[PDB]
């Protein structure tokens, strides 16, 4: 019975941690996506400027 | 070794064990169930 109690409690605590783990993983995913999108935009802008300046 | 029968030893014990099992399953299920709900939360 002691083992059963432990198993159930661990299963629940583990579920909470995983749920906590998943939330952090999704926050990281969102941050990475945001950073990547910024790079695209900024990168291209810089490119044109440098390219625009060279053309000029 | 042999059993001793008399209705004095246990009538006092049946009322006690009934009161304790009823009010104990009440407050024990309430507490234990509350703890389970918190773990689920």
């Amino acid at each position: 019975l002691g083992d059963f109690m432990d198993k159930r409690d661990a299963s629940i605590k583990e579920q909470l941690s995983g749920v906590k783990d998943t939330s952090s993983e999704v926050k990281q995913l969102e941050e990475q996506a945001n950073a990547v999108m910024r790079a695209a935009r900024a990168e291209i802008s810089a490119a044109l400027n440098k390219m625009k300046k060279e053309t000029q | 070794f042999n059993t001793d029968i008399l209705a004095t030893n246990l009538i006092n014990l049946s009322v006690v064990l009934g009161v304790l099992i009823f009010f104990g399953k009440g407050v024990l299920s309430d507490l234990l169930d509350n703890r389970k709900q918190r773990i689920l939360n």
